[PDB]
């Protein structure tokens, strides 16, 4: 699965905390990216693994 | 020939929608709509860039 | 010979009842549900995979 | 007994957070493992051990 979302909450709510971030809002819903390819992410300054 | 093409097969979903019992796991976004009625048209995707 | 299987065992109750002085030490949940009216009716169980 | 929960919710804010998840909630429940083997469960990212 790649790195989608809902909206744009997620995906910024994502890169900044990534490991006690939601997966499933209310009716919104972002799903990690898991592949053999860790791709590193950069969001201006906020950057996750 | 050591620099080879690897070729993962990518899927995600869009435009589903939860149960609906609607829960929440991040109690920072606060979106300013209906939670209720709330389900998405789109899906938001990172590039490689 | 030394290659051996042991065998465990596993148990967990489906649809239990809390009793009705209900409460919750959590904070980023929030589920849409009058809370003293909820209770489960399946269980969720994480696979070998 | 093995990872059970009453509810995705539970399941999804025991991978976020793990000294603090909720044991109990308002009528959901869940169960950490004490079992003899140790799995790491990977949820996208968010592994927990």
């Amino acid at each position: 699965p790649a790195l989608s979302a809902s909206s744009r909450a997620l995906i910024d709510e994502f890169m900044s905390v990534k490991q006690t971030h939601a997966p499933i809002h209310y009716g919104h819903y972002i799903i990690e990216e898991v592949a053999p390819v860790r791709r590193i992410l950069k969001f201006g300054n906020k950057v996750v693994f | 020939p050591l620099n080879r093409r690897m070729q993962y097969s990518y899927y995600f979903p869009v435009g589903l929608f939860m149960p609906n019992p609607k829960y929440t796991t991040s109690a920072a976004i606060k979106m300013l709509d209906n939670p209720t009625q709330q389900l998405p048209v789109e899906a938001w995707i990172v590039n490689k860039n």
